[PDB]
């Protein structure tokens, strides 16, 4: 029941290296790789040194030279550290073809060995942005051959969200666009985070002036260590990624459950206050609190799931849930009677050192597959729309070899999607 | 005479983790399965549930299964871990993820034939079996698909013996999965073909007993398997121990059943109440009759009295007389008479053994078969029904290989159950 | 032979909660149940009022019912909330508010149905209930409204059985609410149709009561409550214990209504005096008597020689020769004939029993039924009236949903009761 | 049976600060929120550390920032102190809609957060002055959005009426009529306050020569504390706010009964003097100690309750108000017959250090429902004619979107009030 994480690109190895440093002060691992102790992330080696199963790729030397002098590379294996010698200028084209695809051989026969090395591979996890170069369309090559020789194993996807304020390639959509399709082709599950939500809930619930990725990128690896780690370490209540493919996808094209989490609160502010259970899911339930930019009161809900960690006694959880089913808002489908699923560790919630959050008792991580993901979609077609309309910058994909087509395609496979979203929400 | 558990699932596991701890405590047996006892009797019939193994110990004739090993180690790490065999314990290493296509039908059944082997291995091993005990979930994965799997097979091999299973029925506000009726229905089809008995108890109700009576605040698994376990031994303590009436499990089963789809049970139990009103108490027949004739001690979630009895048995534990206990249990059918059948004339069958269990000086268990029931089996068939229309999740068990005519007339049958139900309610 | 008690709102939650002390004192029984007496006759008649819980100890047959869980808590901390089990409270969480709708017709509605409950559970505990006693008061909202409603139900379970009910009687000078004529008018138009006997006991009287004659300068609702109590147990102490004449309390009822409609009493007691006089004092049954008659030493408000005499009955507790109590008894009656009324000769009746309070050599509890009770009802009416017309805080009952002929209604039926006083009277 | 406390404004702000200060005496709360030991006021966290039920607004952070700086700023939630950018200009239009409109939401929503951790709520106190911009229109405001969603919680209100002496707004009467009109549609019962009244006593009763609001609200704050925090500890009667409503208000109209309150007496003058039940409540009828500027001999009576702290028996209670009905001159009207309502609880009186008023053994606080507040009504119905006869500073007003029929129509309301009094008056 282990698992790989493979992280590209900066966006994907930034964040990768909070996780990683997460995992670190979630067992007492220490920088050299000597922990006295996980093994569902790490293996062992003789000298007792443990190596983090994944795979760092990034087609820029730069970032993965940063890995390398940080304190953490003795953690990692020499050949998880994987680089090119230019990136893919924001580019798709580069990403997934002209550059990446002289260096995905190395990175799938790397994750090979450490497909060899696990013994029962539950699956996998990716970081990467949607917009990036190397993080989206390497990433979709990098899905492609995962599927042939995996399958079945998990695909777990995190892609970062452009935002509207945040914007770093012009082109964007497109690169987004062509992206979202390969991952609907291949994702098992895809969980995209607006990095302009995340940063609403750092100036007001973590009251911080400033937030910037380092800060942004520790609740994120909180959330997804959460969601594995606590899968990992038992407890009362265990949820297999198995049971999440199961529980939250109705049909093959609805895998974009969004994810929302409390108690996200400083520890000034947390002091005074202690939440129940009942009270951060209630948090949970708040669109303030959603690390995706849209509204949960707007759209119906499909699936949700709660998993919680620490103090938690599945009555108060039940209370809880009668609680949301009766002050909320929270339309349900027709399509799916009740569907709340509950998982429960006993695993209590960890503090990163020099952390920007309060120490909790209990922490509460919500899935959710709600309509409301359409209207993200809705705002990456109309922004495609102008580019496309133009036609302005075409000319830095099709001189790589994109067809024009191959946008129009893709985007229209995106407005698909939208409208399949509609359609379950559609009562019927 | 003897009797051969199986534990499948979580469920399984854990309530039948306790209900071994209370057998040993029964018979005076530790966790190390060396015999310290009070009495003559707890060997007597120490062979329904152990085997003697050399130096005077004893091994539960009992087989864990599951498909995680977590669970299992979780198991046998604890006390009672330790009077298992190595050889009881079967599982896998990926759960079927709720997917009774993937319990019942698919993984579940590469496992379920090495489980038959140490079933026959062990009624081998028996001198007479008088039945099977499983432990298992409605909802999920390897308790009702696996599970279910392998009763077809047991009661292939063994038609006369007893099959009872006791299972954790789904509730409205229980529901985890999605699927967890779909997983039903189908577990139920095969269940109400292929068993003898079934208990049918709801975490809800046992949550509502918790604090309700018994004024727990954190109602937990370990105490609600806990009370699970009382009932279960309740059932064979006459089995066990020297009594007056109706020991055998059989015996109770042609009471208990005058139709043969009609096999699903309502436990209940007494005394049932909090420590701090126990200094008040003073146990008395009518005193357990009426805990136990109280909805509100059931452990099932369906109040009998909306619906109308059956067959109604009563276990009574402890030295109490003949008359007291006859005639309250007749007065109970002559004070609610409006929520008996007219069929039966003297619905109130009653067991009564000598051997009490340990800390109280009496007590009783309660099994109802009343028409009420049917409430249970309609909210899994609509919520079923909610799903299947749209086929949400459907691709899942396709996914498995089942089709939709399988689950249709899985459907189908339920709605049979509940007709039959209804046929008799009046 | 036994009894169910209740206890609705704070004046019936604290009158009670001294009722049950001195009970217990009569019978030798501790704080914690335990009895610890003096006698076998504690023991022989305590099922009237006690189930003997294992290892002798006893719970009091009563209920304690309220809207306000710090008033049930309070009783509950005190010297008797041990003996109570936790079975006996009920209650909610949100006062009425003085109001009869939000007690009887609506939210005290929600608990009686619990209340009830528990008290069919008593009753069947019982081996023939002799009837019900009922404190509480006639302008509270649970005391007047909760209690009546749960009243009507009772009395609906048992026909044949003894309603009686002690009760908190408005006065000018007590008067707290504005709506408390509101709740009375309402409450005894209810009452006088579904009880079978009323005690109207005034706090005004009983102050004057206090300091007149206990020569109290601060009279508490402890000692006041004090006092309510004596008469309480007085009533039952023949039933309780041997004596010689009239121990039923159906007999008294007998004796006591000569109209179904008139059942109002007024309740007396003696030896009612300070310690300071109580070195001269020297009972004898006439001291007795003329304390009893005196009204003055009456715990109603009402003088009875403005009125006329119905009905007159004295229990007496203590070794007392029949010839001097009925010689005496009959004796005021020949002294006092001027306030007697002529249809019925003799209208003194006693009753006799041979046990006396614990710290008295005898003692004498009055009850009289006099027509001079109309005064208490003019109060009330006349308040009401005022009120009425004007519909002044109406609106507070109007939004529970009361309607104007409900309450015209009961002004109406108590109009008919000072009537039938007045035909009677002369 | 629960509480909370709302405070808007600087004067329910100030006013506040004593209160709370008054329940850490009360039961021995520490600045920093230890307190061993009043739960309907306070909630605890998991530190021991009792919050503070309550929420305080400012329009202008000013105040707020005082509150912040104070020693019991650890004792409130940083959540519970907020603060606008701007004051609402001593109008209505501002406080109501144009500026306390943006914030509002924010202040219900922290609202909702305590009625939440509430059990049993049974209503809440809201304290302002009729004169202000954040204390009579955003108040206003707020009435009018707690009514939706509390619906039949207590409203009470606690409102501070211009005096003719201080006056810091020519347009108060504005203000104040546009005020009451919606505390006529939602409040539950208004207690008016005249800080010329109060400073009368003080100086009289207390023998201050120089009063201020600091004085000022430590009087009012006990009081409103003897009609909580009594009914919350509880004693011999036990008088709750329901019994209130159902007593006090004869028809939907008359929510207004007036405070006085005695011992009001200095510790100098106090020795010597030793006040019987009979005798406080004596002080209690008389004008001279009436907390609001008008004429109870004037007015009849209609209601009247009072509450007793520490030494009372009943029966000498019983004895005063025979006292009452036959020294009086208590004219009651009518439609009521006796309305004496007496509540009873035995926790004694509590004194503030560094206060300005004896330790007292017994403590009577009055509440009544007389016609003498037509007289008040009648003066702020003049000084809006002046006003409005000329309409001078209308403009202020209609220059931020009011209408001139609003301010015609809201003094006619008081009118309407007026002769509502008026009526219940006459007997019948
Ligand atoms: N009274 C109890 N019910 C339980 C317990 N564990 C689970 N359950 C209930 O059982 C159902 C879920 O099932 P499990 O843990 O037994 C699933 P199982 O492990 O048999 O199969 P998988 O699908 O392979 O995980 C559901 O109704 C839970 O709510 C328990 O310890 N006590
Ligand atoms: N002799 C006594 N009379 C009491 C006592 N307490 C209250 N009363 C009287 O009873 C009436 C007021 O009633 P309660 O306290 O019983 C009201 P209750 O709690 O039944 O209902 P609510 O309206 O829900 O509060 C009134 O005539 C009080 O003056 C007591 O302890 N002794
Ligand atoms: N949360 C989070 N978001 C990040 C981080 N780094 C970058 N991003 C976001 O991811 C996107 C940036 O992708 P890039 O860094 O430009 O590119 P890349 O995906 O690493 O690959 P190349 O384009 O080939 O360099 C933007 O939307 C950023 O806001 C990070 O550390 N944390
Ligand atoms: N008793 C008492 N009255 C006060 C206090 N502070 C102010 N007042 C009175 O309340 C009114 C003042 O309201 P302001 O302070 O001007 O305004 P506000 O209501 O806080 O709101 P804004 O106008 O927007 O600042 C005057 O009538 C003052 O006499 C105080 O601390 N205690
Ligand atoms: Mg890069
Ligand atoms: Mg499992
Ligand atoms: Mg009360
Ligand atoms: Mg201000």
């Amino acid at each position: 029941r282990e698992c790989i994480s493979i992280h590209v690109g900066q966006a994907g190895v930034q964040i990768g290296n909070a996780c990683w440093e997460l995992y670190c002060l979630e067992h007492g691992i220490q920088p050299d790789g000597q922990m006295p102790s996980f093994n569902t992330f790490f293996s062992e080696t003789g000298a007792g040194k443990h190596v983090p199963r994944a795979v760092f790729v990034d087609l820029e030397p730069t970032v993965i030279d940063e890995v390398r002098t940080g304190t953490y590379r003795q953690l990692f294996h020499p050949e998880q550290l994987i680089t090119g010698k230019e990136d893919a200028a924001n580019n798709y084209a580069r990403g997934h073809y002209t550059i990446g695809k002289e260096i995905i051989d190395l990175v799938l026969d790397r994750i090979r060995k450490l497909a060899d090395q696990c013994t029962g591979l539950q699956g996998f996890s990716v970081f990467h942005s949607f917009g990036g170069g190397t993080g989206s369309g390497f990433t979709s090559l990098l899905m492609e051959r995962l599927s042939v020789d995996y399958g079945k194993k998990s695909k777990l996807e995190f892609s970062i969200y452009p935002a509207p304020q945040v914007s770093t390639a012009v082109v964007e959509p497109y690169n987004s666009i062509l992206t979202t399709h390969t991952t609907l082709e291949h994702s098992d599950c895809a969980f995209m985070v607006d990095n302009e939500a995340i940063y609403d809930i750092c100036r007001r619930n973590l009251d911080i002036e400033r937030p910037t990725y380092t800060n942004l990128n520790r609740l994120i690896g909180q959330i997804v260590s959460s969601i594995t780690a606590s899968l990992r370490f038992d407890g009362a209540l265990n949820v297999d990624l198995t049971e999440f493919q199961t529980n939250l996808v109705p049909y093959p094209r609805g895998h974009f459950p969004l994810a929302t989490y409390a108690p996200v609160i400083s520890a000034e502010k947390a002091y005074h206050e202690q939440l129940s259970v009942a009270e951060i899911t209630n948090a949970c339930f708040e669109p303030a609190n959603q690390m995706v930019k849209c509204d949960p009161r707007h759209g119906k809900y499909m699936a949700c799931c709660l998993l919680y960690r620490g103090d938690v006694v599945p009555k108060d959880v039940n209370a809880a849930i009668a609680t949301i089913k009766t002050k909320r808002t929270i339309q349900f489908v027709d399509w799916c009677p009740t569907g709340f699923k509950v998982g429960i560790n006993y695993e209590p919630p960890t503090v990163v050192p020099g952390g920007d959050l309060a120490k909790v008792q209990r922490a509460v991580c919500m899935l959710s597959n709600t309509t409301a993901i359409a209207e993200a979609w809705a705002r990456l077609d109309h922004k495609f729309d102008l580019m496309y309309a133009k036609r302005a910058f075409v000319h830095w994909y099709v001189g790589e070899g994109m067809e024009e087509g191959e946008f129009s395609e893709a985007r229209e496979d995106m407005a698909a999607l939208e409208k399949d979203y509609e359609e379950v929400g559609v009562d019927s | 005479r003897e009797i051969v558990h199986i534990q499948a699932g979580q469920c399984g596991n854990q309530i039948g983790a306790k209900f071994w701890e209370v057998i040993s405590d029964e018979h005076g047996i530790d966790p190390t399965g060396s015999y310290h006892g009070d009495s003559d009797l707890q060997l007597e019939r120490i062979n329904v549930y152990y085997n003697e193994a050399a130096g005077n110990k004893y091994v539960p004739r009992a087989i864990l299964v599951d498909l995680e090993p977590g669970t299992m180690d979780s198991v046998r790490s604890g006390p009672f871990g330790q009077i298992f065999r190595p050889d009881n314990f079967v599982f896998g290493q990926s759960g079927a993820g709720n997917n009774w296509a993937k319990g019942h039908y698919t993984e579940g059944a590469e496992l379920v034939d090495s489980v038959l082997d140490v079933v026959r291995k062990e009624s081998e091993s028996c001198d007479c079996l008088q039945g099977f005990q499983l432990t298992h979930s409605l909802g999920g994965g390897t308790g009702s698909g696996m599970g279910t799997l392998l009763i077809s097979k047991i009661r292939e091999e063994y038609p006369d013996r007893i099959m009872n299973t006791f299972s954790v029925v789904p509730s409205p506000k229980v529901s985890d999965t999605v699927v967890e009726p779909y997983n039903a229905t189908l577990s139920v089809h095969q269940l109400v073909e292929n068993t003898d008995e079934t208990y049918c108890i709801d975490n809800e109700a046992l949550y509502d007993i918790c604090f309700r009576t018994l004024k727990l605040t954190t109602p937990t698994y370990g105490d609600l398997n806990h009370l699970v376990s009382a009932t279960m031994s309740g059932v064979t303590t006459c089995l066990r121990f020297p009594g007056q009436l109706n020991a055998d499990l059989r015996k109770l089963a042609v009471n208990m059943v005058p139709f043969p789809r009609l096999h699903f049970f309502m436990p209940g139990f007494a005394p049932l109440t909090s420590r701090g009103s126990q200094q008040y108490r003073a146990l008395t027949v009518p005193e357990l009759t009426q805990q136990m004739f109280d909805a509100k001690n059931m452990m099932a979630a369906c109040d009998p009295r909306h619906g109308r009895y059956l067959t109604v048995a009563a276990v009574f534990r402890g030295r109490m007389s003949m008359k007291e206990v006859d005639e309250q249990m007749l007065n109970v059918q002559n004070k609610n008479s409006s929520y008996f059948v007219e069929w039966i004339p003297n619905n109130v069958k009653t067991a009564v053994c000598d051997i009490p269990p340990r800390g109280l000086k009496m007590s009783a268990t309660f099994i109802g078969n009343s028409t009420a029931i049917q409430e249970l089996f309609k909210r899994i068939s609509e919520q079923f029904t909610a799903m299947f229309r749209r086929k949400a999740f459907l691709h899942w068990y396709t996914g498995e290989g089942m089709d939709e005519m399988e689950f249709t007339e899985a459907e189908s049958n339920m709605n049979d159950l509940v007709s039959e139900y209804q046929q008799y309610q009046d």
